């Protein structure tokens, strides 16, 4: 399995 | 005194966590759950920002701290701080899965 390791904010 | 797991914190696998998000985006778009193959945790999120977007995120028990494994690793106290946390990071787009 795979994950992120950046947040995303607007 | 009641310490239990975050609220948006549920017993269930990667693909139940996704499923939960898909199926009821009104109760939240973030799941913490147990970490497959180790006694650390993941988190699960839903964001559409440009298009609906599923992401993990390995949260790693280290002592008696957490530490959110991103490109710069964040080191918090408890689960509650790390939920925080990620609300805090993303200006509120994500918002624990309260089902």
């Amino acid at each position: 399995n795979s994950y992120e390791n950046v947040l995303i904010a607007k | 005194v009641l310490n239990p797991m975050p609220a948006c914190f549920y017993t269930v696998s990667r693909k139940e966590a996704t499923e939960m998000l898909q199926k009821n985006p009104s109760l939240g778009n973030m799941i913490l759950r147990p970490g497959s193959d180790s006694r650390n945790y993941s988190i699960t999120i839903r964001q559409e920002i440009d298009i609906p977007r599923i992401k993990h995120y390995k949260v790693m028990s280290v002592g008696q701290n957490y530490t959110i494994e991103l490109e710069k690793p964040v080191t918090l106290p408890n689960l509650f701080s790390v939920i925080d946390y990620f609300v805090k990071e993303t200006r509120g787009n994500l918002r624990p899965f309260i089902a």
